[PDB]
């Protein structure tokens, strides 16, 4: 009985809840600390590919 | 120009607002030194006129080619034939022009992650987020709302380079009639106009 | 088949134009400049 996963945690944090809301290319990657999908600063406003799409 | 709507997640918790709308800035900064040419008409005009020719020499090759092909297969049931095509031809020719305006008028920012949609939705017209003069709010009277509806508007404003010193005005329009529940965005939409 | 020619023709004759422009302009600052109007052409080439 665990197909249903409660989220408890998005994988963005409120920190970065708004630096993504307007950078469009924020791919969340894996957290190999959780396993989880989570965002990272490495990738945000990154200009190495917010041009690149 | 611009409408929308957003949201974190799933139906999760529903009376408590958030970012969902700043993606309506999305766009990636990454490297801003190398102008995107887009945004200057003038760039996406002459694209335009470009294919227009091509638009244009396109028929003339397709016109002169129903000359050979329209009457070589019938008997002279010919105009009723060239009508059904040239008609056509000089619709296709059309659509296919109509389709470089959205892409060098309407449609030049969708594909594009370093110009948000709301740039796009006003450089179209030569605009500059530095003309957004007004803002209608919600303006629910709630702690938060008034407190989140703008905030955002910050952001959005200081992630689009709206110069310091161009604040945009805020419009409540609710102090006079309430909460119309469903309604609002009207009320608030035909202030605007 | 017959507009991606056109498609086709087109960058050529909009990438050969980033080198009389895209160095005349500014300093050896090039290829972040370059990159940034190539890729767009790429990119612009694609939607077209």
């Amino acid at each position: 009985n665990k197909l249903f996963v409660s989220k408890e945690h998005a994988p963005y944090t409120d920190e970065l809840e708004e630096d993504v809301y307007l950078d469009p290319l924020a791919r969340v990657s894996k957290d190999k600390k959780s396993g989880s999908l989570t965002f990272n600063s490495k990738n945000i406003q990154s200009k190495d590919s917010y041009i690149n799409a | 120009a611009m409408a929308a709507t957003a949201t974190d997640k799933i139906g999760r918790s529903v009376p408590a607002p958030g970012k969902g709308i700043l993606t309506t800035a999305r766009e990636h900064h990454s490297s801003v030194k190398y102008a995107s040419p887009n945004l200057n008409m003038k760039y996406r005009k002459r694209q335009l006129v470009t294919r227009e020719a091509q638009i244009k020499d396109w028929v003339e090759n397709e016109l002169e080619a129903l000359k050979l092909e329209a009457e070589e297969i019938p008997s002279e049931d010919q105009n009723e034939f060239l009508l059904e095509r040239t008609r056509e031809i000089h619709n296709e020719a059309e659509s296919q022009l109509r389709a470089a305006q959205q892409q060098w008028g309407n449609d030049f920012y969708k594909r594009d992650p370093r110009i948000a949609p709301l740039r796009g939705a006003l450089a179209t017209y030569g605009l500059t987020i530095d003309d957004l003069g007004v803002a209608s709010f919600h303006g629910t009277s709630t702690k938060a709302n008034d407190k989140n509806e703008s905030a955002t508007i910050n952001e959005m404003m200081k992630h689009l380079g709206r110069s310091e010193g161009n604040p945009v005005i805020g419009v409540f329009q609710k102090f006079l009639t309430g909460h119309p529940k469903g309604a609002a965005g009207a009320w608030m939409m035909n202030g605007a106009l």
